[PDB]
Order: structure tokens, then C-alpha cells, then sequence
């Protein structure tokens, strides 16, 4: 009754999303430099084995069985390849969203909104330049969360340009209550972000999240 | 627009929520931060939505009334009223169809007994753990199998080939090794050797694998769960024609789409009569949900939702808080969440994403809508600002502070006021007084309509400007407006219908409410600090109910027994007491002097003797003999002086006291004579039977008159306190000493430890309680009648003897915080004063009884919440049912050949079932006869010890009770009307002494509630002789029957419960009816023994004793409704055959209906009144009690519709409650002026 | 528990607040060139005080309707 309901309180509370999706990106073993060339190789050919039966597709000249299928083989292959490395690239994506954590935006969405970000990655990555496939979407994953987190974090919309300042108004905020200590005035933030001192007054009035109907008071 | 009938629910399916939606929200923005206006296609957005401000379009083109119904070309906004933002819905459509959380989380999940999986399977489909295989084609996967069975053994074949050829090359390897090195040479032998193993290990584990995936591709069924999805995997491309599988909710939508809901039904029935026990029991919860689509036209596809509605953004409202802060909803958060998945899951299938990153996505999807639909349901809620978690849909209609318990049920008004209460004493029972300013606001409107229709206003606004400003010229107008124009008061809390009372405003100067002196018994309201709400009735009915139904003067009688409350009370009592008292020994008293003198005290009218009275020479109380003309005489006066005539002009002398002249004359023209002091029970008496007897306008007159000579008199009474008024009695200190004597020897005992503390405290307060009754005796004895305390006390015009005991003498023996008395009494009077120790020991008792009676009303109240919820049906539908059923009551005790004491709750007031028959058949009484205190004297006079009254619990209506089955009404003085909510008045008047009840609340509460009692006395099964078993600690009772067989035997019956008193003894014989043990019969087994009408008629009994007990008095009839409301349903154990649950709670006609089969198996049950409410055949009103989601899920998928017979749920919607004035009968009538009358003009 | 004790566990609980912030902050800066008194947070104490004082049911508005009612309040 304590014991059993223990247990079935250890069953229930089983997935929790973010366990849920571990697990998922736990399996597919990631690649080495040799693997993400040869799939990103494998991936161009198909796009360019696609760019070519465009051509045989629409403009004529029914080709013999064998190349088609052959053709489509490599399509296969490239589907296969960019498939294999956006689920072995994923601990990446992970351990980039564990950076942004609690910062108006849930800490779930981030790692797909981190996908996105990474298959653009996929779209646009070159091989022949040969540089390290985290160390290249690192940019894509950074700027893909950090443009969901100026838009959808907050419940009024603010752009990232119009937001940056409020997050860097934060930062330097921070590092003015940690290094003097006590709180600075809009004034001194106005000197330290170079403004007119009435725009740090309407920046805040933005800055105030909004506060619900339904609280215990 | 106006009218309503039955009310149905259902599943919103997808096409039916596109139907409802005005446009698509598929941005997951509220409002632009700069110019505040909402923006297009998100949350709040004016093109779906309508309109933000009255007559507004986005850009801002058509602001005019002219122009309706157009849509701007610009934005493409429809220009109307800014109202259709609280009634226009939005709708998302979801790119992958998501299930509804509310057939899943629920008890059993409704979702996974249609399509027969475990909730945790189900829950592993739906969120993307699993894979469900939805159709697999077992001709065609049967057809080809014998080909791909022969590639799957080459394939095999291949790999044993392979594990051979391996195996042989590493042997060949180890042997090469030995060779070449030939201790160290063995280990490298062993190592080959684990090489080897390692090989076959790998072989026979890939061979497993190989033929476990044949296994599983062979054994394919719907409705089949994948642990690994390995086996998928491999299953996935190769055979690509026999079977498809999806993980998710859209998997189920194919799932309920590849369904035919009859087989499951024609399985079910064929499952529930061969499969009897665990799996027809498994069946049975089935048999409802499955059976449900069958009868109800709406499908099981409106489970999954490929669209999800959008509440109206004025529900969710974002307006700006004072002081630049912005105050949002919630669920903006969580559509916005759920918005933001979808729009990322639409981009994550236009690109071509990998399915485990889509799949995800649909699950956190999936786990957004559930927790948007409801929040908290599954696992870890979300949470916003501080980790509280957000309030979701659901969360808007469960929980005390959601909807129904708070936000539907009660609401602050217009046309409304409170202010601080005043007994205003000068007003007639029909007036009340009003502040002029509280009432110069509270009809604002009213006089502004005159002053603009005289010439008193120009113009309304100028009006308007002179009632804001209060000058002279409207208060001659205000009376003007408020005559004749009533008023409803209500005190907060409002434990009965007199609790409400309409009065006509009188304007008064002040701040305070001026209350009629006799209501305050009805409001239960003390003038220490007390404030009534006012309301004004607009409508002309309103107005005229106000006037007709809840006016004071029509309610006197309680409609608990038909006792006058509105009668003289606290200090009216002891002014017509002091009036009325006649007393020996007195000034200007007739003496009638013997041969010598005159009589001396004679009087030719009442108005000599006033005249005589005025002068310090008559007093108001002496016997006296004045000749009276006006007041109708005695009926043996009459009899004997006149016998032909009356007396209006007929002279007659008396022998009474002026006091008691000027009484009657206040008192009806036509009415007999007192000549008897007013005791508050004899004013009662008196105003009870003028009430009876006269109309009510009448006996309203005459207790005003009452009234104002009560009150006249209360002065001129002489009652006050003083130190030297309040007298201790001589005999206290004598008795209290010569208690201390033997307290003395008791305490010494208990010292000394001959006698145990129990034995000792036992004894010292028995000696202390006889002391304590002694001074009390001694208060009563030594006090003179013309004593204030006396009068105050002895009228019976407040407090009681207890009191006067307390305050004269000693307080007596107090109790400790548990309820156990201390030994050691207040020996002092509150006059003597008390010792610190008295005082701290009396602290107790105060502080126990503030607290216990500081949670009573709370406690009461929440009794009453049910005790009203229960009986929300109960209303006087038709005249009669045309029944001859009815309950016995006895009347009389037993002959005298001895009159029964309970008849005024039981069998007063009541139409007789049968014609009233005698020994010989001098049949007295026939039927429809009211049963007034000459037709039961009448009955007693006849020699009859029992009569058939026509009850409720024996009342053969369709819908609620038939008028005629009920009897007359306590509150109208006739027959019960036609529209009569006999139910909610039963419900207030048994609801409304909860605070006056000081066994006790618990028992009543258990009674009403039909919950096991704290002593489960047993009943008999059999009648027989009983035998004393005398066993060991406890009792053995048992039972040798009549009729021949086995005798009743229980284990272990209770000693200190105490065995019933007849009496109890080794060698009686003792009834079927006689409870065993002295204490509680459980409920259940009374019914199941005897049946029914036995059990109706002792819940009733036991439900009146403790109210007997308590000194207040409620009619039987009352407490019948209520347990009518219990025995009125049947428990099936298993029959029906035909969407007919075993172990289903079911109604009786419509189980009846079906049961008699004139082309079932039910017993009768006994149910709380929360298990009544719980399975009501309502379901609105059953969402409103408790468990919302739990019932409304099931009414959804059910389809069940309510007809708006309850009031409870007709309170909910605002519509026109069918009780009372709201039957067809009355809603619906034509009056026309008389022909004789229009001419005539 | 009075006054004293009462403002005494949210200096307490403000101080434990601190130690944490101290135990990071002697954590990130140098060995020996630190200073106390240049690094240390004012915060955590002065917020566990003010928020005694700021919403917390056990200081009171003082029942200023008489004396008597402040000496009892
Ligand atoms: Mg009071
Ligand atoms: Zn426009
Ligand atoms: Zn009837």
C-alpha cells in the first residue's frame, strides 16, 4: 500500500520528456571525421543525383532502367546519409540547449528549435572545406535557439535587436550588482549603454513580464 | 433566442470545431508591444475574433453604425459590437492529429477499453514509445508466405554458413598457434577457445534474433504494442504490402476509423453471458463506454483532435494592470506553447526532418494540448513565474474556485445595497426603514423617471445631475416613487426562506437599516454589529412576487412545523407578560364588599377604567369587572348569555385586569376571550390558532398591535437589573456546606486511594450536580413572580432556568477541554463573583463552546449545501397522481379507553390516505381531508388508535410529487399549490437548525448521510426467543425463531454498547422491527431486513427525536422528502441483457419501464444523499457538486441528456427556474379583461 | 519564538543565502589578492530581512485604533 504505491509512483512518473528523448539520441552513435565527409559526400551526390533526374524527369529522354535505379539508389543514399547524420549529430544540440536553461522559453523546444538550426546546418555544410561538423553548426544551433528565445520566450513580442539590449541591460546589470554591489540607477545604464536615459525607462516598462488574473495574494 | 427545453452533450469533433471556428490562429503572438493592437492570425487577432472596440476595423477605415454586416477589404476584419469577443472561438490545425487526455487519464481510460489495451500500453502508443501496427492482411501476408519463409531460411542459411566457416578458421587458428609455439601455449588454447564461444555466442544470439523477428512477423494482429522497434525496423522495409503502423494519436484516428462498434457490442454480449466473473466483470465497464456510440449518434472519431478550439480572448483576457503593468491569462502561455509545437512540427515535416526528431516534436506536441486541456493530469505540471503551476482548461472548470461551487452559483447585483441593522419598533410588520441617502441611491433610476416625467428635471441628464447633487425637490418625489414599491432583505448567512423577507421601504433619516422588531427571529439577527443586504425588484413580476410571496406579513407561519415566528419575542414577551399577569394585593381592586359597602372595582366600560388607570389609583393589574361590548366574549359566556346572537353591540361583564381588556382588544373584533397571562408558548398558542383560524392579514394587524402595546408596556413593566434586583437564595451556602461535607469525605477517599478517580470524580459530581439542581431549586423557590430575572427568565421570554440558576447561587460543575467535568464546581455566583481559579476553570467551557459553535455554522451550512443539492428535483409537479397509498401514523397512545404528543410534526397538517373507519365502520373523516386540530380531536373522539395519512413517500408522480400526496402547506395555511419547490423548502427548514443543534449534529449528518453508525446495533433477521450467551468481555445474542430452523449468531457484540431496554432477559421473545442493542440500526441492514417503509418510517423518527430533543420542532413530511430522496433508486447485481450494467446504480421507472418487457432483476438500496447527488440522472448539476471531469467526460461520450427538471442545474444556466412561478401552467397565462369589464370601461 | 529569534532565522537563512555565494565567489576569484571586504554580496541578507518585514504574516501592521490596541497587537 506504501511500498506498491511507491513502486507505482516510481512506474508512473516513467518518461518526463527530456529521459523520453535521452534515450533517443543515446542510440544512434555519433560519427568521425571520415564518416560526417563521407555522408555529407554521399548527401551532395544524391542532391546532385536529384538536380540531374530533374533534367531526364522533366525535360525528356526516358533513360534505360539500370542508371535510373541507380540514380535513385543514390538518391536513397543521400536521403540515408543526411538521415544517419541528423541522428548521430543530437548530444551537440543537447549540450548547447543545457546552456539556455530557464530563459523565458522551456528547456524541450530549445533542443528542436536547436534542430532546425541543425538540419540548415545539414542543408548548407561544406565538406571540401573539411572543418568539424559541431565546430561548424555550433553557429547554426546558437543562432536558430537564441532567434526562437528573441521571438517566443516572451508573451509580447520584442525583436532580437530591441531585445539584446534588454538581455545585455540584464547581463551588465548583474555584473553592476556583483562588482559595486549594490543596484545602478537608469542613468548609469544609460551612460553605460551609450542611450538617452528616457529609453532605459522604456525598455524596463517593456522588460516587465506580464502577471496573471488567478494568484493567491 | 428566448425559449429552452433538454440540454445534450457530446464529443466536439474535428469538422464540428472547424464549423464553430470564424478563422485559423497560427501565430503564437498576443499584441504589439508599442501600439497595444493584436496581431494578424495570432492570439486575440480582430480577423477571427472580431472586432477590439465597438465599431472598429484593424487599419482603421469604417468606424460608423451605418455599416453593418460588411467586411473591410483592407484587413479583412467584420465591423459589429465589441460583445462577440466573448462569444467568437478560434481553432488550430494541428499538422499530426493529438488524442483528448480526458478519455485517456480517466478512470479507466474510455480510449483504451474501445480499442481493449492496458492504460499503460495505450499511454506508451500515444506518446510515441511504441509503434501500433493499425491493419495486417492475413490472406495476402498468408499467401507469399511460403517464398519469403524460404528467403528467411537462405538468409539463415548465409549466416550459419558464415558462424561455421568462422568457428572452423579460428580452430584453425588456435591449432596453427599450438603448432607454431610447440602452460603458456593452454592459456592462449583457452583463449581461441573463448574466441570461439564468443563467435557461437554472437551466432546463436543473431539466430534468436532471427527467428524471434519471424515469430513476431508471423504472430501480427491491431491493437499489438513493440517493446525495441528493432523488429520494426527490420519489418519496416521488408514486407511493404500486408501490414502499416504509426506511433501517436493519428495511429488510433485509423485505429476508430478501421472499426465497427456492433461486433465489439455482439462480442461484448457474447463475453458478459459465457466469460461470468473477472472478464464479464472487465466486460461490464466496457459493456456502457462501447454501448454508448450504438444508441447516441455522435462517433468514437471525435476522440483525436486533428483541430483544437480556441476559448474566446476575453476569457483570457491581457489588459494593463494600474501602474504600466500588463495583467495576462495563463492559457495564453499554453496556446501559445501548443501553437508554437505545431508551427515548428509543420516547418519539421516541410523540410523533411528525421522521424524521431518529428515524432518527438508530436509527443512534446501531444504533452503541450494535455496540458493545456488539463495541466497537473499527467506527471510534472508546467510553471511560469516562481514554479507554480499554470491554470489550464479544465482548471477553469474543476477545483472549489473554478466554476459552478463559486462563480455560477453566487454574484454581487445592481440595484442592491447593505447597511447596518436597528430594530425600528414605530413600523407596521410590512414596512422597513431606509437610510434616505442609501435609499436616494439605491432607486437613482426610479426617481429620476418621475422627476423627468413632472417638471421637476428639464432633461435626464440634468436629472441625473440633481439626483448626484441631493437636492430638496427629490426627496417629495421619493415617496412618490418608493410607495407601495417593495424591497427584498437578506442576511448573509441565510440558513431558511425567511432568512429572505420583502418589506415596504419607509425613508428615514441616518445610516442604518430600521428592521421590524418580529423578523428578527426569521433572520436570526442580533443588533451587536449585524448588516442586511437590501435588493429592489425591477421586472413587474419581480415586483410583484416581492409583494405577493415573500411580503412578512403573508409569512408569520415557519414553514418547518406552521409555529408562528413572526410572533413577540425577548421583550414583547415579558410587556404583554407584565400586561396580562394578574396579581393579587394590587391598587383599585375588586373586592365585591359583603352587606357594609359597595363592590367597589366595577367599570361600565374599558375606557372608565383607562380613565381610572390614567389617574394613581387603578392598577393595570388587579382583579377587575368591567362590562365589554366590542370584544367577541368566552365561548361558555357566549353559550350561557346570548346563545342565538353574537356580541358586536351585546354588553357582557368579565372578571379579568384592564391589562388583559386592552390585550384582547388589539386582537380580532370576532375573536373569544384569553383572560390567561402571556406566556410566550400561550402567545404562540394563541397567534398559531388565530393563524388557522383567520385570514393572515388579519393576525399581521393584530401581532403589529401586539407589537406596539408590547413594546408600549415593556416599559411600564418595571423590568430592570440592579445588584440589589438580582438575589442570592438563602438556602445555597446551607446545601453547598453540607455538600462540602460529604465532597469532604469523597476527596478524602480518593486521597486516602480507597475509591478510584473515576469512582471519586463519578461520585463528586453526581453530590455537586444534586447541589447545583438543590440551588437551583432554592433560586426557583426564594425569587418573588414580580422579580425581573423572573420575569425575563419564567415568561419564557429569554434564557431559561440554568441561567438564573447561574447568576443566583452558583454556575455549578464545568467541563475540562476533552468534555470530562472537573470535580471541583464554582461554588460562587456571578453576582458573589468568582475566584481567579472559578474563572480559569470557566474559561474552558466559554472558549469550547465559541470554537465548537464557530465551526457548527460552517459545518451546517456545508450540511445544507448537500441536504439542498440532493433535493434539487423535489418540486409540487401535478395536482394528483391518483394513488390510495399511504403512511400509518398512530395518533394516539395507545387509546386512553392518552392522546399522542408528536401529532403537530407527524399527522397535523397531512391528506388522509383512506376514509377514517372504526370498530363498527362509522366511517368519520373521508379522503382529501386537511387533518386540522378539530378533524384529529374529531378522529381521537371517534376511538381510532391509528389513521392512513397520503404521504410523499408513497406518492406515484413521474417527475417530483404530485400537491394532493404532499398534504397542506405550513407556509400558506391551504392546500400545498401546483407550483409549490416542497423539496427546497424541506431542504432550508431542515437545514436551518444545524446552528441550534447542540448525540447531536453527528448522528443527524450520519443519518442523512446513511453512513454505518459509531455503534452498530444489530437488528433482528427473524423473530424469536432470545438466550444470554454471558461470553467473555464481550456479549453473544441469539435468536431461536418461530417458523423452525437455524437461530442468529454474531461474533462479538459490545458490553459497554449496552443491550436494548420490556427489557431484555435470558427467556423472551423480542420482534422482527426491535433493534438488538440500545444505540444506531445500520441503514443498509434494516432495508435489506425488513424493507423500504419500515426504514422510512424510523430515519424519520430518529431524524425527529434528536430535534425533539434539542427543543425545536420540524413536520415529519420535511424529513419524508429528504428520505424519499434517499429510498428512491434500485442496485442491479446482473440482469438487463442490453446496455445494462452489473452493479450500476439505476432509477426506478425507467428501470421499470424496460424491466417489465411488455413485448431486468433489482432489489431495493438505501444511498447517501452525496451518493444521490453523485448518481443523479443530471450531469451539469453533478459536475457542479464534485469530481467535474470524471462525470462530464462520461456525460460527453454518453450523450446524456438532462431536461432541466432539477432547479440546481437551472440555477446554472440563467433561464427561469421551473419551480414555483416558472411551470408551463403559470409562465404561460392569458389574462384578458372581462367582457362585462371592457364595455363597461 | 519572539522578535529577536523571529529576525534572528531570516538573518540565519539570509547568512546560508550568502555562504553559497561566498563559497563560489572564493571559488572564481584569485588565492590571496581577493579581499572580504571587496568581494562579498550585500543581497542575499538585506533581501531575507526586507522580505521578513515585506509580505510575511508574522510582522503585522500595528493596531493603531488605540494604545491598548498596540500594546496588545
Ligand atoms: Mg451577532
Ligand atoms: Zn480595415
Ligand atoms: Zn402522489
Amino acid at each position: 500500500a506504501l511500498r506498491q504505491a511507491r513502486k507505482d509512483a516510481e512506474l508512473t512518473a516513467s518518461a518526463d520528456s527530456v529521459r523520453a528523448y535521452l534515450k533517443q539520441i543515446g542510440k544512434v552513435a555519433l560519427l568521425n571525421a571520415e564518416e560526417e565527409v563521407e555522408l555529407a559526400k554521399r548527401i551532395e551526390a544524391g542532391l546532385y543525383a536529384t538536380q540531374k533526374l530533374a533534367e531526364l524527369a522533366e525535360k525528356g529522354e526516358k533513360l534505360p532502367v539500370q542508371q535510373r535505379r541507380d540514380m535513385q539508389w543514390i538518391c536513397r543514399d543521400g536521403d540515408r546519409a543526411k538521415n544517419h547524420l541528423l541522428e548521430a549529430n543530437l548530444r551537440l544540440v543537447v549540450s548547447l540547449a543545457k546552456r539556455y536553461t530557464g530563459r523565458g522559453m522551456a528547456f524541450l523546444d530549445l533542443i528542436q528549435e536547436g534542430n532546425l538550426g541543425l538540419i540548415r546546418a545539414v542543408e548548407k555544410f561544406d565538406y571540401t572545406k573539411g572543418y568539424k561538423f559541431s565546430t561548424y553548426a555550433t553557429w547554426w544551433i546558437r543562432q536558430a535557439i537564441t532567434r526562437a528565445m528573441a521571438d517566443q520566450a516572451r508573451t509580447i513580442r520584442i525583436p532580437v535587436h530591441m531585445v539584446e539590449v534588454i538581455n545585455k541591460l540584464g547581463r551588465i546589470q548583474r555584473e553592476l550588482l556583483q562588482d559595486l554591489g549594490r543596484e545602478p540607477t537608469p542613468e548609469e545604464l544609460a551612460k553605460e549603454m551609450d542611450i538617452t536615459p528616457e529609453k532605459v525607462l522604456e525598455i524596463q516598462q517593456y522588460a516587465r513580464e506580464p502577471i496573471s488574473l488567478d494568484q493567491t495574494i | 433566442v428566448n425559449f429552452f427545453d433538454e440540454l445534450r452533450i457530446g464529443l466536439a469533433t474535428a469538422d464540428d470545431i472547424r464549423n464553430w471556428s470564424y478563422g485559423e490562429v497560427k501565430k503564437p503572438e498576443t499584441i504589439n508591444y508599442r501600439t497595444l493592437k493584436p496581431e494578424k492570425d495570432g492570439l486575440f487577432c480582430e480577423k477571427i475574433f472580431g472586432p477590439t472596440r465597438d465599431w472598429e476595423c484593424y487599419c482603421g477605415k469604417y468606424k460608423r453604425v451605418r455599416f453593418k454586416g460588411i467586411i473591410c477589404e483592407r484587413c479583412g476584419v467584420e465591423v459589429t459590437r465589441a460583445k462577440v469577443r466573448r462569444e467568437r472561438m478560434g481553432h488550430i490545425e494541428l499538422a499530426a492529429p493529438v488524442t483528448h487526455i480526458w478519455y485517456f487519464k480517466g478512470v479507466p481510460s474510455r480510449l483504451g477499453y474501445l480499442l481493449d489495451l492496458a492504460p499503460k500500453d495505450l499511454e506508451k502508443i500515444i506518446y510515441f514509445a511504441a509503434y501500433v501496427i493499425t491493419s495486417v492482411d492475413d490472406e495476402m501476408r498468408h499467401n507469399e508466405l511460403s517464398t519469403l519463409e524460404a528467403e528467411m531460411a537462405v538468409e539463415k542459411k548465409a549466416v550459419e554458413d558464415q558462424r561455421d566457416a568462422d568457428l572452423e578458421a579460428r580452430a584453425q587458428k588456435l591449432e596453427a598457434d599450438l603448432a607454431e609455439l610447440e602452460d603458456v601455449r593452454r592459456k592462449v588454447r583457452d583463449s581461441g577457445e573463448r574466441e570461439m564461444r564468443q563467435l557461437r555466442d554472437r551466432a546463436q544470439r543473431e539466430l534468436d534474433r532471427l527467428d524471434e523477428i519471424w515469430n513476431t512477423f508471423t504472430k501480427l494482429a491491431p491493437k499489438q504494442l513493440i517493446v525495441d522497434e528493432v523488429l520494426y525496423r527490420e519489418l519496416q522495409d521488408r514486407y511493404g504490402e500486408y501490414f502499416t503502423g504509426a506511433m501517436g494519436a493519428e495511429s488510433i484516428k485509423k485505429l476508430i476509423e478501421n472499426f465497427d462498434i456492433d461486433a465489439e457490442a455482439e462480442s461484448l454480449r457474447e463475453v458478459i453471458r459465457s466469460g461470468k466473473g473477472q472478464k464479464k466483470l472487465r466486460a461490464l465497464k466496457r459493456l456502457k463506454v462501447v454501448a454508448a456510440f450504438q444508441q447516441s449518434g455522435n462517433s468514437p472519431m471525435g476522440m483525436v483532435l486533428d483541430a483544437v478550439p480556441v476559448i474566446p480572448p476575453e476569457l483570457r483576457p491581457m489588459v494593463q494592470l494600474d501602474g504600466g503593468r500588463f495583467a495576462t491569462s495563463d492559457l495564453n502561455d499554453l496556446y501559445r506553447r501548443v501553437i508554437n509545437r505545431n508551427n515548428r512540427l509543420k516547418r519539421l515535416i516541410d523540410l523533411g526532418a528525421p522521424e524521431i526528431i518529428v515524432n518527438n516534436e508530436k509527443r512534446m506536441l501531444q504533452e503541450s494540448v494535455d496540458a493545456l486541456f488539463d495541466n497537473g493530469r499527467r506527471g510534472r505540471p508546467v510553471t511560469g513565474p516562481g514554479n507554480r503551476p499554470l491554470k489550464s482548461l479544465s482548471d477553469l472548470l474543476k477545483g472549489k474556485q473554478g466554476r459552478f461551487r463559486q462563480n455560477l452559483l453566487g454574484k454581487r447585483v445592481d440595484y442592491s445595497g447593505r447597511s447596518v441593522i436597528v430594530v425600528g419598533p414605530q413600523l407596521k410588520l410590512h414596512q422597513c426603514g431606509l437610510p434616505k441617502l442609501m435609499a436616494l441611491e439605491l432607486f437613482k433610476p426610479f426617481v429620476m423617471k418621475r422627476l423627468v416625467d413632472l417638471n421637476h428635471a428639464q432633461n435626464i441628464k440634468s436629472a441625473k445631475r440633481m439626483v448626484e447633487r441631493q437636492r430638496p425637490q427629490v426627496w417629495d418625489v421619493l415617496e412618490e416613487v418608493i410607495a407601495e414599491h417593495p424591497v427584498l432583505l437578506n442576511r448573509a448567512p441565510t440558513l431558511h426562506r425567511l432568512g429572505i423577507q420583502a418589506f415596504e421601504p419607509q425613508l428615514v433619516e441616518g445610516k442604518a437599516i430600521q428592521l421590524h422588531p418580529l423578523v428578527c427571529e426569521a433572520f436570526n439577527a442580533d443588533f451587536d454589529g449585524d448588516q442586511m443586504a437590501v435588493h429592489l425588484p425591477l421586472s413587474a413580476e419581480a415586483q410583484a412576487e416581492a409583494r405577493i410571496l415573500m411580503l412578512s406579513s403573508n409569512n408569520i407561519l415557519s414553514p418547518a412545523s406552521g409555529k408562528p415566528l413572526a410572533m413577540p419575542r425577548l421583550d414583547m414577551v415579558t410587556g404583554l407578560y407584565y400586561l396580562t399577569t394578574l396579581v393579587e394585593g394590587a391598587t383599585g381592586e375588586y373586592q365585591a364588599a359583603t352587606k357594609d359597602a359597595p363592590e367597589q372595582g366595577v367599570y361600565s366600560s374599558p375606557a372608565e377604567a383607562i380613565m381610572a388607570m390614567d389617574r394613581g389609583a387603578l392598577s393595570v393589574r388587579a382583579k377587575i369587572k368591567v362590562r365589554l361590548t366590542e370584544l367577541r366574549p368566552p365561548t361558555d359566556l357566549e353559550a350561557q348569555l346570548f346563545e342565538n346572537g353574537w356580541k358586536p353591540g351585546d354588553a357582557w361583564t368579565a372578571e379579568t385586569t384592564l391589562g388583559r381588556v386592552m390585550f384582547n382588544e388589539l386582537l380580532p373584533k370576532s375573536y373569544p376571550f384569553v383572560n390567561e397571562q402571556m406566556h410566550k408558548k400561550v402567545q404562540a398558542r394563541i397567534i398559531n390558532d388565530l393563524a388557522e383560524r383567520f385570514p393572515m392579514i388579519v393576525v399581521a394587524q393584530t401581532v403589529d398591535k401586539l407589537k406596539d402595546a408590547g413594546f408600549y408596556w415593556a416599559t411600564r413593566s418595571g423590568v430592570t437589573v440592579s445588584m440589589a434586583d438580582v438575589l442570592v437564595p438563602p438556602q445555597k451556602q446551607e446545601i453547598l456546606e453540607r455538600h462540602e461535607a460529604e465532597a469532604d469525605a469523597i476527596e478524602r477517599k480518593y486521597q486516602r486511594g480507597a475509591l478510584n478517580h473515576t469512582e471519586r470524580n463519578e461520585s463528586l459530581v453526581k453530590i455537586w450536580q444534586d447541589a447545583t439542581e438543590e440551588v437551583g431549586k432554592a433560586l426557583e423557590e426564594f425569587y418573588p413572580a414580580d422579580n425581573p430575572i423572573i420575569t425575563i427568565v419564567k415568561s419564557g421570554a429569554t434564557g431559561n432556568l440554568t441561567q438564573t440558576r447561574t447568576l443566583a447561587g452558583m454556575k455549578g460543575l464545568v467541563t475540562n477541554p476533552k468534555g470530562e467535568f472537573i470535580p471541583r464546581p464554582i461554588k460562587s455566583s456571578f453576582r458573589e463573583g468568582l475566584t481567579v481559579l472559578e474563572y480559569f476553570i470557566n474559561t474552558h467551557g466559554a472558549r469550547k463552546g465559541l470554537a465548537d459553535t464557530a465551526l457548527r455554522t460552517a459545518d451546517s451550512g456545508y450540511l445544507t449545501r448537500r441536504l439542498v443539492d440532493v433535493s434539487q428535483d423535489v418540486i409540487v409537479r401535478e395536482h394528483d397522481c391518483e394513488t390510495e397509498r399511504g403512511i400509518n401514523v398512530t395518533l394516539a397512545e395507545r387509546g386512553p379507553d392518552i392522546r399522542d404528543a408528536h401529532v403537530e410534526t407527524s399527522a397535523f397538517a397531512r391528506t388522509l390516505a383512506t376514509d377514517a373507519v372504526d370498530a363498527n365502520g362509522n366511517v368519520i373523516i373521508e379522503r382529501g381531508h386537511d387533518l386540522g386540530d378539530p378533524a384529529i380531536d374529531a378522529l381521537l373522539a371517534a376511538g381510532i388508535t391509528t389513521v392512513k395519512v397520503r404521504s410523499v413517500l408513497t406518492c406515484t408522480s413521474a417527475t417530483g410529487v404530485c400537491a394532493m400526496c404532499y398534504g397542506r402547506s405550513m407556509a400558506t395555511g391551504k392546500l400545498v399549490d401546483i407550483g409549490e419547490a416542497v423539496g427546497i423548502v424541506a431542504a432550508q427548514s431542515i437545514g436551518e437548525p444545524g446552528t441550534q443543534l447542540t448525540g447531536g449534529l453527528p448522528r443527524v449528518q450520519e443519518l442523512f448521510e446513511a453512513r454505518v453508525p459509531r455503534n452498530k446495533a444489530p437488528i433482528a433477521d427473524v423473530a424469536g426467543r432470545v438466550r444470554l450467551e454471558e461470553s467473555d468481555k464481550f456479549f453473544k445474542i441469539t435468536i431461536v425463531p418461530d417458523d423452525g430452523g437455524e437461530e442468529v449468531v454474531y461474533d462479538k457484540l459490545s458490553k459497554r454498547q449496552r443491550l436494548r431496554v420490556g427489557v431484555l432477559s435470558d427467556g423472551d421473545h423480542v420482534e422482527v422491527g426491535d433493534q438488538l442493542m440500545e444505540g444506531a440500526a445500520d441503514p443498509h441492514e434494516v432495508l435489506r431486513v425488513q424493507g423500504p417503509r419500515e426504514v422510512q418510517i424510523h430515519l424519520v423518527k430518529e431524524v425527529q427525536e434528536v430535534y425533539r430533543a434539542q427543543g425545536v420542532s420540524i413536520h415529519d413530511k420535511h424529513i419524508e422528502v429528504i428520505v424519499r430522496q434517499m429510498l428512491r433508486r434500485v442496485t442491479i447485481i446482473d440482469s438487463g441483457s442490453t446496455e445494462f450494467l452489473p452493479g450500476s446504480l439505476t432509477e426506478r421507472a425507467e428501470f421499470e419501464a424496460e424491466n417489465r418487457r411488455v413485448v431486468a432483476a433489482g432489489r431495493p438500496v438505501l444511498m447517501g444523499i452525496t451518493k444521490a447527488s453523485l448518481a443523479t440522472d443530471s450531469w451539469l448539476s453533478a459536475a457542479s457538486f464534485q469530481e467535474t471531469t470524471r462525470v462530464l467526460t462520461d456525460a460527453a461520450i454518453n450523450c446524456r441528456s438532462d431536461k432541466l427538471n432539477g432547479l440546481k442545474e437551472n440555477v446554472i444556466i440563467g433561464k427561469l427556474i421551473p419551480a414555483g412561478t416558472g411551470i408551463s401552467r403559470y409562465r404561460n397565462i392569458q389574462v384578458q379583461p372581462t367582457e362585462e369589464a371592457r364595455a363597461a370601461a | 519564538r519572539t522578535v529577536g529569534e523571529l529576525i534572528q532565522n531570516q538573518i540565519r537563512v539570509g547568512l546560508s543565502r550568502m555562504e553559497r555565494v561566498v563559497r563560489e565567489r572564493m571559488t572564481t576569484q584569485d588565492v590571496e589578492a581577493i579581499t572580504p571586504q571587496t568581494l562579498i554580496n550585500i543581497r542575499p541578507v538585506v533581501a531575507a530581512i526586507k522580505e521578513f518585514f515585506g509580505t510575511s504574516q508574522l510582522s503585522q501592521f500595528m493596531d493603531q485604533n488605540n494604545p491598548l490596541s498596540g500594546l496588545t497587537h
